[PDB]
RNA sequence: ACCUAUACAUUACCGCUAAAGUAGAUGAUUUAUAUUACUUGUGAUAUAAAUUUUGAAACUUUAGUGAGUAGGAAGGUACAAU
RNA sequence: AGAUCAAGGUUAUGAUAUAAAUGUCCCAGUGGGCCACUUUUGGUAAGCAGAACUGGCGCUGUGGGAUGAACCAAACGUAAU
RNA sequence: AAGUGCUGAUAGAUUUAUAUGAUUACAGUGCGUUAAUUUUUCGGAAUUAUAUAAUGGCAUAAUUAUCAUUGAUUUUUGUGUUUAUUAUAUGCACUUGUAUGAUUAACAAUGCGAAAGAUUCAGGAUACCUUCGGGACCCGUCUUGAAACACGGACCAAGGAGUCUAACAUAUGUGCAAGUUAUUGGGAUAUAAACCUAAUAGCGUAAUUAACUUGACUAAUAAUGGGAUUAGUUUUUUAGCUAUUUAUAGCUAAUUAACACAAUCCCGGGGCGUUCUAUAUAGUUAUGUAUAAUUAUGCCUCUAACUGG
RNA sequence: AGAGUUAAACAGUACGUGAAACUGCUUAGAGGUUAAGCCCGAUGAACCUGAAUAUCCGUUAUGGAAAAUUCAUCAUUAAAA
């Protein structure tokens, strides 16, 4: 929608030159959308094209001249050599199982080595990968020591393109900050661990900064011997440079005269470019891509319905045959019929230790009489029936 | 202004679930007292009927209690689909059944798998209590309280308690179907004593079949 | 273009600091603004100005300097170097830790930022103790 | 009476399958207390202390459930290279 | 035989719903079967030959029948009771 | 059938409930009317009215409906009646109290992670040896059926078998969209890469005939036009629900109307083909014809074109 | 067999590593049953792994020292956010 979103970029000169006065505007490619996926997907497939044939000699296998000695010998039934003599016999030709034999399927030079992505697929793959060359959270997972950097996208004036001899330029990594990355592509060389060390790559490092120059003045000569930072010109722009392995953000500098010539190649959100016929810059599929400010919001917390908030697990089963709480809990009812049929099952025992006042007449001292004494008293609700249920 | 409508909701959950309390309990009261006047006029009518010199035939019973008792491979096609719309498709498991001419002729079908008998109240309410559970969207919820039965019954049916399913059920109701198809069916286990033949009948060896007052005796022990 | 939301997930499985170590389901950044050591999104290098960590010290044991975040007068598109500010709390080691629920309000690391501060200066300590036993 | 299965049952654990919940953290929530509007009474404000990220590809809750050749699908795992 | 109006109560046996409906890949394998109740044909009979139904074995362990592809129980995540 | 009144034993006890959501509703204890009654006297103890619909009991009215009907069973109840029964009328504090968050925790004993140094208690079919009990046939394969008196295999290390390609088809990913696709080439050029790019060319955009013919809805508009079954957005008024200023929302629907996506199911309509049929044809436009001079205009129409169901 | 050489001869011409198959010797325990192996439960011997500090009816009552302070009721001042 924008184009302009962060519409300043200052630029900066060889002593670290925050202040100009030219500070020209961010060139709208930087707002396409980021999209590894895609990135990831042209790059599986774009860098097969530096890739020669490997094939097995298609004689290899096949110059002996075995025929299957061929059943019942006691011996298995693969074309063993005919000779004699050499002790070469009979032994086993021709099949893959068997030593010397050829191989399975042997490998051609037919097989499609390279390929074709389209080529708006390299353009939306291109410019995912310049967009997020800015952006420093993905320069910075890739390694890269940025945090000496004064601005992102970096862009130096178009002065460092006349710079000549390297000493003059690790003078000028140095004061742009830039150093230190460079400085980590001097810790990581190594040896590789394969096969590469017998097959001529014994070693890459990482990699380390792309300074994309407009005009080559002796900037490409001048640095070349740097380990790890290499060079490219505006017009070209491979991808597999600024993306290398499928992973987008290589750390980038811009020149100045680079830098103004985004607005060209892919041309800006208002109209298309003129070095590319007819190009027209990827719309994203969501162009706020803010979650946290759109979950955030005012405007939708105003439809939100439910926030349920307990969780309610609470789960046991408990038994209300032997746990009588329950019952009282489940039937409520049946508290009463345990309260009215125990207490007169009270007053049956009361009535059957009186039995023994019958037999021994002992006591009836503090311990039944007292619970037959209360009738007495129980006979006064009797009474006041007399005298106060006379009320009505 | 948030905590002026929690401690208005919370304080009217405090009041509706008094509401029901109270209102369990005395329809609790009402559903008990209707299981004595029903049993005594039973001996009422018999000993108004031998003085009369009549016979009194009790009333046939609806109400079965239907168990799986027997296994579950080597079964044919059609006593393979009785039995799954019984809801009985482990060992051990029983479903309330209301009993009319068009179920007991599918009893008659999945007969060698199934001892049935016509429950006694204290079965009905040993059942719901110690082995009851509750169907919530295919979840089998125990019971742990009466708002389990509150929840999905209360406003299309008015069934609230635990005893207005049983209620539903002893004196079988208009909400008979809909309060056998809220229980999940009751997974048993396995008798103490025992079994006697299983794949011999009832009349013969004792098991598949109507035990027909007999199902209370064998509920004892399995529940 | 610049989201912590959008940032993340490209970054979320093919970082260069997160190294998932073998059992553990998918964890461990080894960030420099981490400050609980996982890969959440918010722990996170560049979460875009949540981006607080504890740092020891320079000088061992006094101090823990800590980057705070330096935040909305940067895009951050860098700063003419800025955005780690580095106010180092000292000299008492259950004091400053008032001062830093004190210093920031930023309520989403704060429980587990302290919680870290606390773990430096516990580490930071033990050089006149663990001695004689005699 | 009693003994006896990988069956039945109640529990712990693993998976599967099916549902359900959580993302305003310059926010939410406690405990006290100062003040307070005061509605009797309960809220709102200040203070002091406290808890409150999760590869949201995550975390939390709940229920059922598990035979398998030929065979198919998912997720891991060993080897070597870019 | 239809196209639009008017009237219609409480939706019209029972019990069920481990979700059902539908495309594509007609994708893999298979296209030698054997066993058994009851029915049955040829043969004198057959652990023979050929069919109808249901269930099994094949693919399936465990308990029982001393023993066993099919019998009788029972179907199988790791454990306690 | 009731708890009737218990007494014995057994095994088991998830839980980082904020390592992103009640520990609170319950009930239970300890302070603040009354009065006699009783009992022990050291408590307790008992007592009414206090407000119910009253539910059960009694009498009676009343009606729904019935086994059998002298009657009984009810049903709606209603009144009176007293006999009982039950619930509601416990705030404020305060407990180490019970419950409920898959309800295990209180008491003791034993023993010190013990500076290096070093014991106690539990556990370890890790991978074996010793001692017993139980179970236990040899794998791979074909087969209806293998431990088979079926085939291969004495043992061990290395090797060892579903691939490249071509062309389709479906599914999924990605780019652009009536389009798309550099890649045969050319150009720039940093190097068999990447970039840029003119004319085509494929495939799609329109089909059907053996072929010649012909070539897609009444219309400046229309998704199988029309019809059903439609997810969904708008909309209707109604009580109505939370908030209400009683404005404005959310909710069910009752229900009005509208468009009805997708998909399937029916009925059409067009293109082309083939066939019947209308034309008896008049007639529709021009050559011709009428004239002037291919030309101008008349108009009949021998001629071709054209209309029709 | 001593000695010597080397960093190393456990690199001495099978000359880097040096696996399995199979085995001479030492040590350990044991031996008449499925031929041996093996599964599961335990076992003797042997070796081994793991083990704990702020409370009942509280991170409460209360006295000693040390150091020191953008802390106070502190106050100005200087910043950087």
């Amino acid at each position: 929608s924008l184009g302009n979103a962060r519409p300043l970029v200052s630029v900066y000169t060889e002593k670290n030159e925050p202040a100009k006065d030219k500070n020209i505007c961010l060139p709208a490619v930087f707002k396409a959308p980021i999209r590894p996926d895609v990135v990831n997907e042209v790059h599986q497939l774009l860098r097969r094209n530096n890739r020669q044939a490997y094939a097995v000699s298609e004689l290899a296998g096949h110059q002996t001249s075995a025929e299957s000695w061929g059943t019942g010998r006691a011996v298995a039934r693969i074309p063993r050599v005919r000779g004699g003599g050499t002790h070469r016999s009979g032994q086993g030709a021709f099949g893959n199982m068997c030593r010397g034999g050829r191989m399975f399927a042997p490998t051609k030079t037919f097989r499609r080595w390279h390929r074709k992505v389209n080529v708006n697929q390299r353009r939306y793959a291109l410019v995912s990968a310049i967009a997020a060359s800015g952006v420093p959270a993905l320069v910075q997972s890739k390694g890269h020591v940025i945090d000496g950097v004064s601005e992102f996208p970096l862009v130096v004036s178009d002065e460092v393109q006349k710079v000549q001899k390297t000493k003059q330029a690790v003078i000028f990594l140095r004061r742009l900050k830039i150093w230190a990355d460079i400085q980590k592509v001097y810790k990581s060389q190594r040896f590789r661990a394969g096969r590469g060390t017998m097959r001529d790559r014994r070693r890459i490092a990482r990699r380390g900064p792309l300074v994309v120059y407009d005009k080559d003045e002796g900037l490409r000569k001048a640095f070349r011997n740097i380990p790890g930072i290499e060079t490219i010109n505006v017009d070209k722009l491979n991808l597999l440079k600024l993306a290398p392995g499928g992973h987008v953000g290589r750390f980038v500098i811009w020149t100045e005269s680079a830098f103004a010539r985004l607005n060209d190649l892919f041309g800006t959100w208002k109209k298309p470019s003129t070095l590319k016929k007819g190009y027209n810059l990827p719309q994203p599929k969501m162009a706020n891509t803010d979650l946290s400010r759109l979950l955030k919001s005012e405007e939708i917390r105003k439809v939100l319905r439910d926030p349920r908030k307990r969780v309610f697990r609470s789960v046991r089963r408990l038994n209300p045959l032997t746990n009588v709480r329950q019952l009282i809990k489940l039937n409520p009812y049946a508290e009463v019929l345990k309260r009215r049929a125990a207490l007169a099952a009270e007053k049956r025992t009361v009535a059957k230790v009186l039995a023994k006042a019958k037999k021994q007449n002992v006591e009836l001292a503090k311990s039944h009489f007292a619970n037959v004494a209360t009738k007495a008293a129980a006979n006064r609700a009797k009474l006041l029936a007399a005298r106060k249920k006379k009320v009505a | 202004s948030k905590r002026v409508a929690e401690s208005k909701r919370r304080l009217k959950k405090a009041a509706v679930i008094a509401l029901r309390k109270k209102e369990n309990l005395v329809r609790a009261e009402k559903y008990q007292n209707e299981y004595i006047k029903a049993e005594q006029r039973e001996i009422k009518l018999r000993r108004l009927a031998k003085k009369r010199n009549q016979f009194y035939v009790p009333a046939e019973a609806k109400l079965a209690f239907v168990v799986r008792i027997r296994g579950i491979n080597k079964v044919a096609p059609k006593v393979r689909k009785v039995l799954q719309l019984f809801r009985l498709r482990q060992i051990n498991n029983g479903v309330f059944i209301k009993l009319n001419k068009a179920t007991i002729n599918m009893l008659r079908i999945a007969e060698p798998y199934i001892t049935w008998g016509y429950p006694n109240l204290k079965s009905v309410r040993e059942l719901i209590y110690k082995r009851g559970f509750v169907k919530h969207n295919r979840q089998r919820v125990p019971i742990t309280d009466n708002f389990v039965i509150e929840r999905k019954l209360r406003q299309a049916h008015q069934i609230q308690c635990v005893e207005d399913l049983v209620h539903e059920i002893f004196t079988v109701g208009p909400n008979f179907k809909y309060a056998s198809n809220f229980l999940w069916p009751f997974k048993l286990n396995t008798p103490t004593g025992g079994w006697r033949k299983k794949a011999n009948h009832y009349v013969n060896g004792g098991d598949f079949g109507n035990r027909e007052d007999q199902i209370n005796r064998l509920l004892r022990k399995m529940v | 273009a610049t989201s912590s939301h959008l940032n993340w997930l490209i970054i979320r499985n093919n970082n260069a600091f997160l190294l998932k170590k073998r059992d553990v389901k998918k964890p461990f950044s080894t960030e420099p603004n981490n400050l609980a050591s996982v890969s959440s999104y918010r722990y996170s290098g560049i979460v875009h100005k949540k981006t607080l960590g504890v740092v020891p010290a320079a000088d061992k044991k006094g101090f823990t300097a800590v980057l705070k975040k330096g935040k909305y007068a940067q895009r951050p598109a860098k700063n003419t170097v800025r955005v780690d500010f580095k106010a180092g709390p000292r000299r008492s080691l259950k004091k400053l830790k008032n001062l830093l629920i004190g210093s920031k309000y930023r309520k989403d690391l704060t429980q587990a930022a302290l919680r870290r501060a606390s773990a430096v200066l516990r580490s930071q300590k033990p050089a006149p103790v663990k001695g004689k036993k005699a």
